[PDB]
RNA sequence: UAGACGGUGAGAGCCCGGUACGCGAAAACCCGGCACCUGCCUAGUAUCAAUUCCCGAGUAGCAGCGGGCCCGUGGAAUCCGCUGUGAAUCCGCCGGGACCACCCGGUAAGCCUAAAUACUCCUCGAUGACCGAUAGCGGAUUAGUACCGUGAGGGAAUGGUGAAAAGUACCCCGGGAGGGGAGUGAAAGAGUACCUGAAACCGUGUGCCUACAAUCCGUCAGAGCCUCCUUUUCCUCUCCGGAGGAGGGUGGUGAUGGCGUGCCUUUUGAAGAAUGAGCCUGCGAGUCAGGGACAUGUCGCAAGGUUAACCCGUGUGGGGUAGCCGCAGCGAAAGCGAGUCUGAAUAGGGCGACCCACACGCGCAUACGCGCGUGUGAAUAGUGGCGUGUUCUGGACCCGAA
RNA sequence: AUGCCGUGGUGUAAAGCGUGGCAGUGAGACGGCGGGGGAUAAGCUCCGUACGUCGAAAGGGAAACAGCCCAGAUCGCCGGC
RNA sequence: CGCGGCACAUCCACCUUGUGGUGGGUGUGGGUAGGGGAGCGUCCCUCAUUCAGCGAAGCCACCGGGUGACCGGUGGUGGA
């Protein structure tokens, strides 16, 4: 029942109380200092004056295709351990184990000895996923 | 949820002002001025009883040294005298041997003087 | 109520597929007459933050 | 596992047997205080208002000024340490809830259950009424010559006909539907008792 | 179908006001319904040739100066405003991020439009891991009052008798207040200045030390008295008591010796002649929101995990798959994939995949292992919540400027 | 001469390295030993030592004494060397 | 050094032999800023249980206990 009813041990830290004397954690605590740190929190960002890590480094170089369709990546070989006997392969039957993300178009990648004769129905195949689908006698789609 | 923080410090306050009693003036009445005696007053005392252990030695030495000058030796020799001899009494009850028996005193002084070898060269 | 990224160092800093951060090399944009071309190939390149800022870098970043 | 009691003016009837849900399940103390104290954190109204500066009406003036008043640097009428002045760090109106894991909530609740079955806490009782209108006192005898225990959690359902109104006015006896069964009561509570709609219910909309 | 709360001489289901629950509106108001009254229509729907007109004008658009939209005049579209100029009505005009041809979409410069959403002076009913008189609104009490200020404005303190006033009849000192004796009363050790009644502070009675002696006003040794007290010489009075005392042991006091330079802060550094505090009581300074971030410990699950808003319901439970992180990364990007990029190629290099005490099939090897598969059962992980520490924006540990 | 890097043994309790979390310090002083600045100067200031102490270390000694000599307090002891 | 009482690492032999502990040995234990670990105490909600007008809280004095923060009992005041 509640009454017998415990936390994990190991669990419930207590919470280190600041300035409660000095044997508990100091008169200072933490801020053992008179400078800014004492009273005020520096930004992280603020080097000391000098050029800061943000300003002295270059620009990293190039921009980002707002048109760029990103495709998810299903893996042959999880093709293979997640329906060892073929079939059919469908993407609304993927999501549905699980291994890719839902409503998004997809590509197979052929890092993996391919065993089953399945033909998948799908999109943008790897040209080494041809050639292990067509190892296994099954037949690319699009 | 206020705490009302009265109690917990009044137990303090009754705590140390009680064993602070019989000192004067603003030291048994004030609870911040008590507390800085007890601090140095227990500092002394860390110290004082180690000092008295040091302390009685040097009273029981004293008092060696008279009965011995009543006996006609000095502490020098006597204390060698008896570790030649291996009497390991301490001298505590030595000191009180001095004044309960002087003629145990003076037993151990003339074994202390048979004990010596013959003078001050090696 | 949500943190904010620096962007500058979003701008500057790239992470990789596991637990590094690069920091691009240019000090190549002003003056390319004297410099041979050993110096400007030490630039070239993208090179790992050395791990005695990583813990701020991070910060900043997230 | 496989129990029944008996049934109000009557003999017994019923015989049902209960799943696995409610017997085999290692309920972990840890897990049901997770949940538990997640259910007393919503309980909290989150009313603990205070009052800070600028709350407080005035302080605007910075009286006795630094220089030939022999005073302490005021600054402000109403700073923490005056008398009447704001509450620094004060507990605010905290609005709450500790939004746990539904997979904890239900394992949680089906392991303190599982615990009751095996120590024979479960009354799944069949109704209690005498044909439709309330009788506390029969009620009374009902429970008390069942169960013999101060707290009991009765779980009847959508009925208001004897429903939440004979198990009324029962020290130790709260009243829930199934889909509001929380663990709090039943912790809480000793000899759970259910009825054939409770089990049916509970064990439908759980598998 | 009443065990909610509160009151009553103390902690009340059954004493009381009430609650559960059921009744209950002349009249007024609001809502809804019914009738009257008011008000719209002697059709332009359909097929068709396309000669003619029309579809909101100093408007649009253009130029210049400005605003604002992530967009800081910049390559600067859309929108709004000002100033000059100044078109067209379907083969039309404007937009789809300078702009132009094509394509899709909708027809501006005229009007109105409830719900979903926000707020609470005020009035209901309820709640509270909110306060309990230096807190809560500043205001529990003649409170935005007394009071300050030319004024705008600023802006206090004061709660509690006792169940019932039963507020001490009467007498005596005293001018009276006040007090004592009586008395009510459970109690006055609850008397209007009053529940409980601490400390600072004041004072009295009394045990002990102190007027030839210096020292943060103590500590440790430490005699003699005082008080409590055991054994005991002893009083033989003994069915009592233990008187006074030796010795022993508590609680005070303390002769006299030794030792010893207040506390905090800040300081290279302090007993301070560096600062600060007259004392006592009370108040008060590192906390919280967020599906924040980083790391860590425990607890759910297990290539998955998890739901926010929101719906139902009665406690905060059941649903809700939009979304997030992980799962494959590289590259400026196209792109392709365990490769990818630079690069003629990479022989090399940046980044990420793949660890055996080992068998079976197989090349090499004296022995030791390179490699393709199954295991001789070989190597592994993220996500969410509650905690801890830090950190970001939030008044941000608090107080304090000119 | 010392000192530094590396190497083969002996010896040693944790001292080291790497990767993470969280801070402090970022005003030093004195003495001894080498210097420079100064006047053959200073309780002056500026440098180095894997030289030390204080700072952050009480105690004993130097009459008194943060920096000199000895020595690093867990607590108690009417015990010693 | 000796003789006793606490504690922290490591080690020896054990009980649930890295969760957690028992007997023993060696070494260690001055410490501000600062890190880490383990705790006392006032108030409040809940659960189990319970003393309680034959006298609680609060307060006062005394005697005791705990390595410490602190705790208990007795007696008095008071009266929930």
């Amino acid at each position: 029942k509640l009454h017998d009813l415990r936390p994990a041990r190991g669990s419930k830290i207590a919470r280190t109380r600041v300035g409660r004397g000095d044997g508990s954690k100091g008169k200072t605590a933490g801020r053992g200092t008179k400078g800014t740190r004492a009273r005020k929190q520096v930004p992280v960002t603020f080097e000391g004056g000098q050029m800061p890590i943000h300003m002295r480094l270059p620009k990293l170089k190039g921009f980002r295709n707002r048109f760029r369709t990103e495709y998810e990546i299903v893996n042959v070989g999880d093709i293979n351990r997640l329906f060892p006997q073929g079939g059919a392969v469908g993407v609304d039957d993927l999501v549905a184990k699980g291994a890719v993300r839902k409503n998004a178009l997809v590509k197979v990648l052929g890092d993996g000895k391919l065993t089953a004769k399945v033909d998948v129905s799908a999109h943008k195949f790897s040209g080494s996923a041809r050639a292990k689908i067509t190892a296994a006698g099954g037949s690319a789609t699009e | 949820a206020r705490v009302k923080r009265a109690v917990n410090a009044h137990k303090k306050r009754r705590s140390i002002l009680k064993a602070s009693r019989g000192y004067r003036g603003q030291r048994s009445r004030l609870y911040r001025k008590a507390k800085e005696q007890q601090l140095h007053s227990l500092n002394y005392a860390y110290r004082d009883r180690r000092a008295r252990k040091g302390e009685f030695r040097k009273l029981w030495i004293a008092r060696i040294n008279a009965a011995a000058r009543l006996n006609d030796i000095t502490y020098n020799r006597l204390i060698q005298g008896l570790k030649a001899a291996g009497v390991e009494v301490d001298r505590k009850n030595l000191a009180d041997i001095a004044i309960s028996d002087p003629a145990a005193f003076t037993a151990l002084v003339d074994v202390a003087r048979a004990a010596l070898p013959e003078d001050v060269n090696a | 109520p949500k943190a904010k990224t620096h962007s500058g160092a979003s701008k500057r800093f790239r992470r990789t597929g596991t637990g590094k951060i690069v920091r691009q090399k240019a000090n190549r944009r002003h003056l390319l007459e004297h410099k041979p071309s050993t110096r400007t190939r030490r630039l070239d390149g993208r090179t790992v933050v050395a791990a005695n800022d990583t813990k701020r870098v991070t910060s900043l970043l997230n | 596992l496989k129990i029944d009691v008996k049934t109000p003016a009557g003999k017994v009837d019923g015989a049902i047997e209960l799943p696995a849900e409610l017997f085999d399940v290692p309920a972990n103390i840890a897990l049901m205080h997770q949940v538990v104290t997640a259910q007393r954190a919503a309980a909290r109204q989150g009313t603990h208002s205070t009052k800070t500066r600028g709350e407080v009406s005035g302080g605007g003036r910075k009286p006795y000024r630094q220089k030939g008043t022999g005073r302490a640097r005021q600054g402000s009428t109403r700073a923490p340490q005056f008398t009447g002045g704001g509450v620094v760090h004060g507990p605010k109106p905290r609005d709450y809830s500790q939004r746990t894991p539904k997979k904890m909530i239900a394992a949680a609740l089906r392991g303190a259950l599982s615990d009751r079955a095996r120590n024979g806490r479960i009354h799944a009782i069949t109704e209690l009424v005498e044909g439709q209108n309330p009788s506390t006192k029969s009620a009374r005898a009902f429970l008390a010559s069942l169960t013999e225990r101060k707290q009991v959690l009765v779980v009847i359902g959508r009925s208001d006909e004897a429903g939440a109104k004979s198990v009324r006015n029962l020290p130790g006896v709260h009243i829930l539907a199934p889909d509001q069964l929380n663990t709090y009561d039943v912790l809480r509570a000793d000899d759970v008792v259910f009825s054939v709609e409770a089990l049916n219910a509970y064990i439908a909309a759980n598998t």
